[PDB]
DNA sequence: CAAGACCAATCTTTACACTCTGTGAGTATTAAAGTTACCTATAGCGCCAAGTGCGCAAAGGATGAGCTAGTTTTT
């Protein structure tokens, strides 16, 4: 796609800045009063107001623009078909297994590069009058001047909206040049967000080296890219990746397997007990779902209350159908890919029926 | 064998998997050059498997850098057969040094236990990678390994368009590989001496001819296989179509003792082939494969057990694949090509498999046609297939001409399943509302059937979790059980609706119900035919069936018509005039001036009076229109035809007005009452021809169709839109 | 633009003669030799013409001495413009000189004027001999006049099985034969020096540089032809499938300004191609064909009434003939070809003009696929091709395979015309004894349907002269008139017959009526499945259903078959309990040792029921057949179903017991009752397999069939042996 | 800490300037026709003005109603 003048007129802004041109004034920043200091743990949020002239910028960018930029095929993340159990497996084929990450992924991309990668995309030209260019004037729209470090300048904030596609747009040459690295050696490469994942089918301690890992750095020393070596894992014949075991010994065209741990499924399994057991709904969507309704909430244009065991109830139905949900998903990809071990079929199979059943109960008491 | 092949970024496959490889595998559609990408891919596999010097694959996308090529095979019964006590030979001991022996020397005693339930499959990974330096790598770093693999699972390529029927080395090489004897135990000199003394004048003759002829003709000596066919062909007695089924016989005959499983690709096996030709050619190969097996009572000499190779061709005829789904049945699949919206070849299997034995048996030419289809319409009745087939409506409208239109019932559909090939070949099924909803006279409130109740269980899914556009459905669900008494008042003695009127019901049925590929006319088809906008047409077609049909039964026709003139009042006793003088006949005689002129008053007189008696026996242009929809076999407002009324015993007064016009002055359209007669053709030919007469451009005529026809080219242009929305992908 | 072509003792021809050609002529057939062969014949004729030297055909018998290829060329046009006071030019005058001039210095001055120049059509015969030794003669000896044939009436060839998509030399032959511009006029030096100015930096440079090439590259000087080409190559902008619809394109498109009419011959046009693909060929060549028409309201510019050339196909595709019968219809025809007895090609046509718009409307490819048969059963019902469809049954008789079994009413049956085509494509039409004869209760006397009367009619022959043998006929004919009355008496309140059977009066009637290809049934074809030796296998059947179909409906089955027998009684209250009990259901669950044992032993108790209610009940074991084969729709002996019988109000006692019957004990049968369920298969299978399973030999098999079901085998029996009669003749 | 390995495509080809018409020794030297491009864009829910909006989220009757929202990964 090329976008040129007419289309930010048509198509990119629409009603939002469409006042801004016949009046020949520079389209304007972000300020820092339309944005908020979202906290969780040690990581900044930056929200945007939703009645705000840029969100519905950002939506038709990403809808109308970063959207039809060619990717790389080792992204298996906010990619359109894209899942994480994709993200696996690949790897049920190899024998030794190696994971990576990279240490700020949103915070080390440089303003430049994006600016250098887009470019391609968008014709040189002037929009409004010979003060400001269609590219810096599409830009002004992504980023975001960072008040922690006034030193730094305009960066990718991680909680927008049109982050996750510039974050693949951007990061597709390095794709391309650790794809082209793994190829020569055998090496099956993936990468999830931020994390790489690397398998090796033949009997070598390749991945277990720090040949490999300094090549990895040396690539990515090129954008300026890091990996903390506090989530280094490399193993043999069984590899676990937050409650994803894949495991494959093999000796010569061998095939793995790929299931889920206990710990991954102890909370639904104490649900399950606990909704068994007849324990009162009160003490299980506070103890394990962990949602509470708190009094600064609790209808606040309603004195009439009494409505806690219809909300509970249907925030159980709903967590019981999201897990369900999930489970039917593995087994589609189960069905569609036929790398999951058996007994873990005949688990997920009693779970599911177990969950289904504890939903009618619902359902019919409810009734009652 | 080979259960799995899986492409990644090569010619035209961006991620292409393959798997549940039947015997007889039937490949069909329309996009030809994913099918010869998909045999370049495995031609270039087997031919690196062989270690061959051939041109790297192209790639699809330029922003990747590997293309891989997955097989796996399962080794199942080679396994069996190598690690049994009571095999012992060289070949089983090698066999068992590269497969079997890498991935059970990491196992342990546990698990090589459970590893032999006489239940379990074992399988065989290989996977081949191109770089962007047009560089080639292997999974597996063994060229022993490969060669095996190769030589236990042979790939045999048969193209018949260009064949040449005087080269047989398919058939010599089968013949070779297919052998359990040794041949090199046959001493030369032996055989020498043993032809020499079977033909010698004197002791030593032949034997100095050979000499002195190998003596000038020194090569190289001959290879094994050279010798194993000079030996077959010594002991044999004699050297398109006929070529192609040796082969299969051939083949299935001798892999009955052996473990080797080739793998043959026929390439258009009815090219130059009258049908019962390509008819008779599967039949044979049917009639082949079943006299080979042994199951269940069926056994003795021989009959084998031994698993049959698979079999893979693409074909361009129904024929072969009538025959093939009629006579394989359980054994057999379809794979269907297609594109995708950017550009890429899919994989999809179309159903083939029918519980129905009726259905199997009277399997014809049209369900074949069905799987060579862009856009199927489904219909129930004959006067569905009389209106969408029409020529001069569909050289109007040259986008609904690429559909197929077939007569389904509720059983066809439930065995032809369409839902199942929903992304490769869309379709519509066109029913009415009467399907749904039946009203009653007597008691005044409507009932569902039991297709409205599975339809509502179907929309109504449960364990789920809240979405924003989900509840509202599903109120609509819950009015929808609202209807289930919904008392109403019916005016004109159960003739017509005081209100609440069946368009709002029927658009929030199909608003509902497209998720589900259905649309409900309101009407009968004939009720979109004849309405209140195409009564003057029908006029004008009845007045010209009136001018033309009719002629004197009396071959002197001036005579006839004085005297009839003279006998019966022309303005009083017109009606039995018009019976005893005009009578309907295919040939249309010229007469005179003079007695056209009075054929051509009385014609005149006779609509006149025929126009004025419907103007004032019926009030208003509402029950002109409800009597002639009724007269052609047919229902209106309260879903009551004219034989339900006589049964259920109401509006007498309607029904026998209706009945006095049908034997009255209306006694010549009696013939085209009945259903499937052909009125429906007659009627839009003429109304086809008026139109562009009238109008001269081609966009007025389609305007002026609209107006007179709302609901058919309704159904015609949103079929039409979807057929355009999805062009880009079902096109070759 | 030829008429006739006549070949007399060459290749595989004795004396075949082919006229009444048309625009779309087309040519399907088995006998593919034979094809070749007038191809060849054609091939040679056209070679001989412009004096090229080839090797001569042969002869079908060395018993004569002569081999003749006869043409007739239809020079009307030709004859118009020549002889016109308006047209003065060197050509015009050449051809009359060549062609009207010898024919027409010999006549009078009474037959030129008025007798030859109002609609004469003008022919030219050419005749062509091969003598035994190799010699070849014209019937005319003059160079001159076969030049200027061959010149006005070109042939093309077209082959797509092996075409050349690089090389365009037919569309630069038609192009270059089909202008009206004079080429000589356009002078070298005034375009070299017009193209110099265009393209130079200095005045000349172009010009030498053209001079030097050409004095390096001095060969043979263009010819007309290349000259032409070049322009035109220079004039426009650019330069399988694709191919054939440019040529026939060009064709239709260049021909309207000239009066050079070529013929064209294409073979296989479907080869390889989708069938949308083989029909939107055929419907693009329609509407170019309609554009370039102008008659009656159609004129104005661009639209002409220069005839159109003729066109030849050779297929195997029924997609092809429908689409070509559909849309061109009058301005097409379907050849024929097969072989005689003594081996000899043939020449026939086969009807395919309609007069029904609904038919041609309703096409679809079984019509086109009844082209392609050897033997075709018509029959009414659908339950006729339920059963003559059956694989089972067709397994063991590998004869009745090769015919083709179709649908049809009487009007379809006068449509289709079987009689036209009777000697190419052999049928029969097997109808029942109720469509000739009525009978009735209330009035004891027979009558005959209008059917009967025009068979009658047709079987009676005036204005002939007395033979031997024909007197029977008349006789026969004569009887079946006087029995119109035939005052009979009926038993058991108007069921059966005193003693007509008929039997007698219908083989009587099958004798009289097969010289017409019919055979009337004397019992439906339920009637003839299920007969006084057929009742063990049909209660076997009944037994199998009960024992497998079915099932208990309560999830557990030991309690509920405890509880009901415990609440019912097991003997007295056995009805109850099956109905409670046992339903239909598609899957059948596997239960305990003690449940399957108490579910045998209630099976077997109301099996015992069953069978004896059946012997008590009814004691004759013909009214037992009666009820059975009438309860599944069907008539017999009086010819009386249920609702005939419900209406006529007859035989109380009989309809109540069957229906206490079907209401009380075979609820579970009911299903299974109505026209067109799908008990015919299940019951032939059945049948089959038991038979299969006691005798093993095919010929006791096919002994016991043919004892069971004496009719069917009867008729199946008669078209093996008509086909093995005609095997020879029509089988390439 | 610093490091060689820094994507594909961006529309596609094709081609001497001169004054001399056969020859050219810059301190840093592509570009103009032809020929296709192509995106492409529209209502929680209902209502009346029929999409460009307005109102409401209590019926209803123009601002009491009343009211929540799934799992996992990245992070």
């Amino acid at each position: 796609i090329l976008v040129d003048k007419v289309f930010y007129e048509k198509i990119l802004s629409v009603e939002s800045f469409k006042e801004n041109i016949i009046t020949q004034s520079a389209i304007p920043k972000i300020s820092n009063k339309e944005v908020r200091l979202i906290s969780s743990g040690s990581k900044i949020f930056y929200a945007i107001n939703n009645t705000s002239p840029h969100s519905h910028v950002q939506l038709r960018l990403n809808r109308f623009f970063l959207s039809h930029i060619p990717l790389n095929s080792a992204a298996k993340a906010f990619v359109r078909g894209g899942s994480y159990l994709k993200y696996l497996e690949p790897h049920i084929y190899g024998s030794s297994y190696c994971r990576l990450d990279i240490s700020s992924f949103f915070n080390n991309i440089s303003f430049d590069d994006v600016k250098q990668s887009l470019s391609p995309y968008i014709k040189d030209e002037y929009l409004i009058g010979t003060e400001q260019k269609l590219i810096d004037a599409i830009l002004n729209s992504v980023g975001y001047e960072s008040p922690i470090r006034k030193d730094k300048g305009m960066i990718i904030p991680m909680g927008f909206r049109t982050s996750p596609a510039i974050s693949n747009i951007v990061f597709r040459k390095m794709d391309l040049l650790i794809q082209d690295f793994c190829a020569k050696k055998g090496v099956i490469y993936s990468r999830y967000a931020d994390d790489m994942l690397f398998s090796n089918p033949r009997e070598s301690k390749l991945l277990m080296s720090d040949y490999f890992i300094d090549e990895i750095s040396s690539l990515l020393s090129i954008m300026g890219f890091n990996i903390n070596q506090s989530k280094y894992i490399s193993r043999e014949k069984e590899i676990s990746i937050n409650g994803y075991v894949i495991e494959n010994k093999g000796g010569n065209g061998s095939i793995g397997t790929i299931r889920l741990s206990k710990s991954k499924l102890n909370t639904v399994l104490k649900v399950t007990h606990a909704l068994a057991q007849n324990i009162p709904y009160k003490n299980i969507c506070n103890k394990y779902i962990k949602v509470r309704l708190k009094e600064k909430n609790i209808k606040y244009e309603s004195k009439k209350d009494e409505f806690e065991k219809k909300y509970y109830r249907d925030q159980l139905i709903n967590y019981l159908g999201g897990y369900r949900s999930y489970l039917i998903s593995l087994v589609k990809f189960h069905s569609e890919y036929k790398c999951v071990n058996s007994d873990f079929i005949i688990q997920i199979n009693g779970i599911l029926n177990d969950i289904q059943n504890h939903i009618q109960k619902i359902k019919k008491n409810r009734r009652l | 064998t080979i259960e799995s092949i899986r492409v990644k970024n090569l010619l035209s496959f961006d991620d292409v998997i393959l798997r549940d490889f039947r015997d007889i595998n039937c490949i069909i559609g329309r996009n030809n050059v994913g099918k010869s990408n998909l045999l370049k891919v495995i031609r270039y596999f087997y031919a690196k498997l062989e270690n061959k010097k051939v041109i790297p694959l192209d790639f699809h996308t330029n922003y990747n850098a590997v293309g891989e090529i997955t097989f796996t095979f399962d080794t199942t019964r080679i396994k069996k057969i190598v690690t049994s006590r009571k095999n012992n030979g060289r070949f089983h001991k090698h066999i068992y040094n590269t497969l079997f022996k890498s991935s059970s020397v990491k196992l342990n005693f546990e698990e090589l236990i459970a590893r032999k339930n006489s239940t379990n499959k074992s399988f065989f990974s290989l996977t081949l990678t191109i770089c962007k330096d047009d560089s080639v790598m292997w999974s597996v770093d063994d060229p022993k390994v490969r060669s095996l693999l190769a030589t236990l699972y042979p790939f045999l390529y048969i193209e018949t368009r260009h064949i040449d029927l005087y080269d047989w080395n398919p058939i010599w090489k089968l013949i070779s590989n297919l052998n359990s004897f040794n041949f090199d135990d046959v001493d030369h000199d032996e055989l020498v001496n043993f032809l020499d003394e079977k033909i010698s004048s004197r002791k030593g003759d032949y034997k100095k001819y050979i000499d002195r002829v190998v003596s000038v003709i020194d090569t190289k000596p001959y290879t094994y296989k050279e010798k194993v066919i000079n030996y077959i062909k010594v002991a044999i007695k004699g050297d398109s179509n006929k070529f192609l089924e040796t082969l299969l016989h051939l083949l299935i005959t001798l892999t009955r003792t052996e473990f080797i499983s080739p793998i043959v690709y026929i390439d258009e096996p009815e090219v130059g082939l009258h049908p019962k030709l390509a008819e008779s050619f599967v039949s044979n190969l049917n009639k082949i494969y079943s006299k080979f097996k042994k199951t269940s009572e069926l056994s003795g000499p021989g009959r084998y057990k031994t698993p049959y190779p698979n079999i893979f061709y693409s074909t361009h005829s129904p024929s072969i694949l009538k025959q093939t789904i009629k006579l394989f049945g359980k054994d057999q699949q379809v794979l269907h090509f297609s594109k995708k919206k950017d550009g890429s070849t899919r994989v999809n299997k179309i159903n083939s498999t029918y519980s129905d034995e009726r259905f199997l048996n009277i399997f014809s030419d049209n369900e074949a046609r069905l799987f060579f289809s862009e856009y199927i319409v489904f219909v129930e009745g004959a006067t569905e297939l009389e209106l969408f087939r029409n020529l001069s409506l569909l050289n109007l409208y040259p986008a609904f001409s690429l559909a197929d239109i077939y007569d389904a019932n509720e059983v066809i559909l439930a065995n032809i399943n369409p839902g199942y090939s929903k992304a490769s070949i869309p379709f519509v099924i066109i029913k009415d509302i009467d399907t749904l909803i039946d009203y009653s006279i007597k008691t005044e409130k409507f009932s569902l059937r039991p297709l409205f109740e599975k339809m509502i269980k179907e929309l109504t899914k449960e364990f789920d979790y809240y979405d924003t556009g989900f509840g509202r459905v599903r109120k609509e669900i819950d009015l929808f059980s609202d209807i289930q008494s919904s008392t109403k008042k019916h005016m004109d003695s159960g003739l017509f609706f005081k209100r609440f009127s069946l368009h709002n019901l029927s658009s929030r049925i199909n608003k509902v119900s497209r998720k589900l590929n259905r649309y409900f006319m309101t009407t009968t088809i004939e009720g979109a035919l004849i309405n209140e906008q195409s009564l003057p047409y029908f006029f004008n077609w009845i007045g010209d069936v009136i001018l033309t049909q009719m002629t004197i039964n009396n071959p002197n026709p001036d005579k006839f018509i004085e005297a009839m003139r003279r006998r019966y009042n022309i303005k009083s006793q017109v009606v039995p005039l018009f019976k005893s003088v005009f009578c309907i006949g295919l040939n249309h005689p010229v007469y005179s001036s003079a007695v056209d002129k009075q054929a051509l008053r009385i014609k005149l007189s006779f609509l006149n009076y025929l126009k004025r008696k419907v103007y004032s026996d019926f009030n208003n242009e509402k029950e002109i229109v409800l009597a002639l929809r009724l007269a052609f076999g047919g229902k209106t407002e309260t879903q009551y035809t004219l034989d339900k009324l006589r049964k259920d015993g109401e509006a007498e007064l309607f029904r026998e007005k209706i009945k006095n016009y049908k034997n009255n002055e209306l006694f010549f359209l009696e013939p085209q009452m009945t259903k499937t007669s052909g009125w429906v053709t007659t009627f839009l030919n003429y109304t086809i021809e008026k139109i562009t007469s009238e109008e001269s451009d081609d966009d007025r005529i389609r305007q002026k169709l609209s107006f007179i026809f709302p609901e058919i080219i309704s159904i015609i242009e949103q079929a039409s839109s979807s057929i355009e929305a999805e062009e880009s992908s079902l096109t070759g």
